[PDB]
């Protein structure tokens, strides 16, 4: 936690989440979406 | 002066230079990182099982070693649970593939003798010296 504070870098999936795709045709790119899950947002 | 315990004990005009105005605020943001160092400043707590008492009985919980090395790892992860509060730990101490079948932990249930703690050992020793009292005709 004094790390969370301290450090300048944030964390968003934002990134990924722009970056992969916009969406039974198993696409590669919605299956890792899935997968990294980026709707969660928890990094301890 | 005097300055009590925290345990038991035995028995011209102004020179300018200077104006309140305060434009700058701070950007890591110093009551956060505040109560974080607050948080980070707290020495950690001691187990005190297989540790004897005034008497000599070790103080602790009558409970196998592994078991009880296994019982605080589940514990610890509840804990793990409450702190970012979820339903389950992110971090785990818990379920980890690797085999810790050999862990001792810290018990009241053996001595510091190498026997075991079933019996206290203040009660052996009334014993053993109650075991030869000779009396009056």
């Amino acid at each position: 936690v004094l790390l969370q504070r301290i450090s300048p870098l944030q964390i968003d999936p934002t990134i990924i989440s722009n970056t992969m795709s916009t969406v039974q045709t198993l696409s590669p790119a919605s299956s890792i979406l899935g997968k990294l899950r980026p709707s969660n947002s928890d990094f301890s | 002066k005097r300055i009590p315990r925290k345990t038991k004990g035995k028995s011209a005009t102004a020179e300018p230079g200077t104006s309140n105005c305060e434009h700058y605020k701070a950007r890591p943001g110093i009551a956060s990182v505040q109560k974080a160092t607050e948080s980070a400043e707290l020495p950690m707590k001691n187990n005190d099982e297989g540790t004897p008492d005034k008497r000599g009985n070790t103080k602790g919980a009558l409970v196998n070693e592994h078991v009880e090395a296994r019982d605080e790892a589940d514990d610890a992860t509840k804990k793990q649970a409450k702190d970012t509060e979820k339903a389950k730990a992110q971090v785990t101490y818990s379920d980890t593939g690797i085999n810790n079948a050999n862990e001792l932990s810290r018990s009241g249930n053996v001595d510091n003798e190498g026997g075991s703690n079933q019996k206290p050992m203040s009660t052996r020793i009334a014993e053993a010296t109650s075991a030869i009292v000779s009396k009056h005709p």
